[PDB]
């Protein structure tokens, strides 16, 4: 199907977080902090946005199986970027994913002795939850991201240096603060990106002469009322996160 | 420790083994449909789960077309008290290495047109995706029940996009259907190492028998260069941007040498097409599918070879 990995909102509401005692908001949180320590890590490893962001979907598709007072976000993120890697075709070393995870999550504890069983264990919860994250998502590792639709889009409606790198920033960022990935098509996320990328960066594109908006040559399934209600919902969020908006924010 | 929650993974023991081809066959205790099972993972891997694995997995599940074996699902075992992950493919009955062996089964020209036709196809198809296979035997080519051609041994098939010079594993194929290119050393090729052996393998259908068999590297090199003749910058252009060794003192004898077991006109040259030490003068799969061996009588007949 391409409609097993996407919800509805009551869907979102009823996931395996919800019936281990955990809040709506709280998971969404639960959520958000695993991109930022997949982020972080991801650049301490010098792997690609795209594994980065690969490795968000892995944990946001992980976490509609399985519940976060099961599996910590920071025992699965690790595992999920090591396969996403491999999946992408960056491998990384399992010690070097290793290190860079300790020194993250404890920076003040230096990483404990390459022999003693405390690492030899910290070795097998990373092989351990790669595996059980293949199994959970079923082998299902290739992943389109809005990203994509999005840089040829901005090319084939002429954009600029600045509205096309804003709006490829946009959707790097409904991946960590939204949970658009399990929701929404690539496609459909990607005119979001740009939707709230043009009101941001002051331009609305021209439609085509013959009367078809934008966003209809890049999925027929979406409407001005629907990139409204997105655009709005994930404006605020970004609004909540603190010094994100600073980052595409005009100066001069 | 456990997980006991999977919704996309399945239990093996669902599918009940049978025999050996770590690959078994397999029947479905309750639909009652044959397939076969992969094993996978040792010991030896010691890197995380096998990323060669996540390679072939991956490209299985991209490869949907008549003549590309499926993969229906991976399924998996349970805690340690078989083990490890199981590849699970649609049961193909007989593969094509065996009904050449096999003294038994023999085929009209009619039936051995569409065999061709099935394959070509099929590589054709998992070109056009991008993922070259880069190991063409006999034993790799499956046939179903109803005479439906499948491909297999996706272990060493690699995704490939040609941009600057770019650097693709160096020794593979079977030694015996190994091209030229590779014997050299090519680590910037794509799909007509396959044509190739596809050549190979088509006139294995009327050989009976694996063509060429170069115990050593130059003694493969040994034996195709009776056929292409010397290797020359003049057969194939700039051929002295890589490699003294032997054997550059030769002619050429495609056709003639195998003519007395073709007896067909066409498909000599087919042969011939797919036969050539130049990978631009090597015939793609297009050429071969619209050649007119391919609408010529007797024409492609489905297969029955009971
Ligand atoms: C080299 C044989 C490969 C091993 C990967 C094979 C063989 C069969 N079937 C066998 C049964 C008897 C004949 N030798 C073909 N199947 N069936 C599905 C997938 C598959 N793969």
């Amino acid at each position: 199907n391409n409609k097993r990995w996407y919800f509805t909102r009551e869907q979102l509401e009823n996931s395996p977080s919800r019936a281990f005692g955990v809040d709506p908001d709280k998971e969404l949180s639960y959520r958000q902090q695993a991109a930022n320590l997949l982020q972080d890590m991801g650049q301490r490893l010098n792997v690609s946005q795209l594994t980065i962001n690969t490795a968000i979907v892995y944990m946001h598709r992980f976490y509609m199986i399985q519940s976060f007072t099961r599996f910590p976000g920071n025992s699965v993120a690790p595992a999920a970027l090591f396969l996403a890697a491999k999946v992408e075709g960056q491998p990384k070393k399992l010690e070097h994913v290793i290190r860079v995870a300790h020194t993250c999550l404890h920076p003040q504890e230096s990483l404990p002795d390459t022999r003693s069983e405390a690492y030899l264990q910290q070795v097998q919860d990373l092989v351990i939850l790669e595996s059980i994250i293949l199994q959970t998502l079923g082998f299902e590792l290739t992943i389109d991201h809005p990203h994509t639709h999005v840089v040829k889009c901005t090319q084939l409606v002429r954009a600029s240096k600045d509205l096309a790198q804003t709006s490829y920033f946009m959707a790097t960022n409904s991946l960590h603060l939204t949970t658009f990935s399990l929701q929404y098509t690539p496609p459909v996320v990607a005119c979001v990106c740009i939707h709230l990328a043009c009101k941001w960066s002051n331009w609305e594109i021209p439609v085509s002469t013959d009367g078809k908006h934008w966003w209809e040559y890049v999925d027929a399934t979406v409407t001005l009322e629907l990139l409204d209600e997105l655009t709005h919902e994930l404006l605020q969020i970004l609004e909540k996160t603190p010094n994100r908006l600073k980052r595409i924010w005009n100066w001069r | 420790y456990d997980d006991n929650e999977c919704p996309f993974c399945d239990e093996v023991s669902k599918y009940e083994k049978l025999a050996k081809i770590e690959v078994f066959k397999a029947r479905h205790r309750k639909t009652g449909q044959r397939v076969a099972l992969k094993k996978v993972l040792m010991e030896n891997e010691k890197e995380g789960f096998p990323i060669t694995a996540l390679r072939e997995i991956k490209i299985l599940q991209l490869l949907k077309h008549e003549n590309v074996v499926n993969l229906i699902e991976i399924c998996r075992t349970k805690a340690s008290p078989k083990g490890s992950i199981y590849l699970v493919f649609d049961f193909c009955e007989h593969d094509l290495a065996g009904l050449l062996s096999n003294v038994l089964v023999k085929f009209t020209l009619s039936e051995i047109k569409r065999v061709m036709q099935m394959l070509l196809n099929g590589l054709f198809y998992i070109h056009r995706n991008k993922i070259l296979h880069r190991d063409m035997k006999a034993a790799n080519v499956l046939i179903t029940r109803d005479g439906v051609l499948k491909l297999a041994d996706f272990g060493l098939a690699r995704a490939f996009s040609l941009s600057q010079p770019n650097r693709y594993t160096n020794r593979v194929v079977t030694l015996w259907y190994r091209p030229p290119e590779l014997l050299l050393g090519e680590r910037d090729y794509g799909p007509p190492i396959d044509l190739w052996g596809a050549g190979c393998i088509m006139a294995e259908m009327w050989t009976r028998s694996p063509i060429m068999q170069g115990n050593t590297e130059q003694h493969q090199l040994a034996l195709i260069s009776q056929l292409c003749g010397s290797i020359t910058p003049e057969v194939w252009p700039n051929v002295d941007n890589y490699e003294l060794e032997l054997v550059k003192g030769q002619k050429r004898k495609v056709k003639d040498r195998l003519a007395a077991y073709v007896r067909d006109p066409y498909a000599l040259d087919l042969i011939d097409k797919l036969l050539v030490l130049d990978p631009a003068q090597r015939i793609d799969s297009e050429d071969a599918l619209e050649h007119d061996f391919f609408w010529s009588d007797p024409m492609p007949s489905d297969l029955k070879g009971m």
